[PDB]
């Protein structure tokens, strides 16, 4: 149960930050370049 | 030991996650004053 | 005063960017998340300093 | 009338409260169905953008 919770929360967080990066790129193109680096800083 | 090692590692991950959650809650409770 | 205005705008943009990076840290490697948290607060604290001269 | 400096303080306080609520929802909800969670987070992010 703990492992399933960990996997589900990891998937949720991944989709959270993917959507947030996408929208930050969308409405703020000038900050698009660091955001991808942020992914490189995280992933 | 194989099952024991996996068991202990998964337990460590579990309460590490729980401690991280509690630390987040404590940080928000402390920092609400500075809000 | 335009310099302070643009400094505040770039600080707000950097604060949003650092919030995104910190929540990504929480997502992938939360164990060291605090390493950025106070950092973000410093920027917020700097914002308060930026209010002090505007008073 | 309300002075715009007081409105600015109210806006920043509401922004801080909104971030606190969003991260609390993330912390207490990570694991709720993925679709409902994603929709609620999209609403919260739209709220973040509008507050900005």
């Amino acid at each position: 149960r703990s492992n399933q919770y960990q996997r589900g929360k990891m998937h949720g967080l991944k989709q959270l930050r993917d959507s947030l990066a996408d929208k930050i790129v969308d409405e703020f193109p000038e900050l698009k370049e660091p955001v991808e680096d942020i992914i490189k800083r995280t992933s | 030991h194989v099952l024991i090692d996996l068991l202990n590692w998964f337990r460590t991950t579990n309460m590490n996650v729980n401690n991280c959650i509690w630390a987040l809650k404590s940080s928000l409770n402390s920092m609400t004053n500075a809000k | 005063y335009q310099y302070k205005i643009q400094e505040l705008r770039k600080l707000l943009k950097s604060l949003l960017l650092n919030y995104l990076e910190l929540i990504g840290v929480l997502s992938i490697n939360p164990d060291m998340y605090e390493r950025k948290v106070e950092n973000i607060r410093t920027i917020l604290v700097n914002i308060h300093h930026l209010l002090n001269e505007y008073r | 009338m309300t002075d715009r400096l007081t409105q600015l303080q109210i806006c920043l306080d509401q922004m801080t409260e909104q971030f606190c609520a969003t991260l609390n929802y993330i912390d207490k909800n990570h694991g709720v169905p993925p679709e409902e969670f994603s929709n609620t987070i999209d609403e919260l992010s739209t709220d973040i953008i509008l507050k900005t």
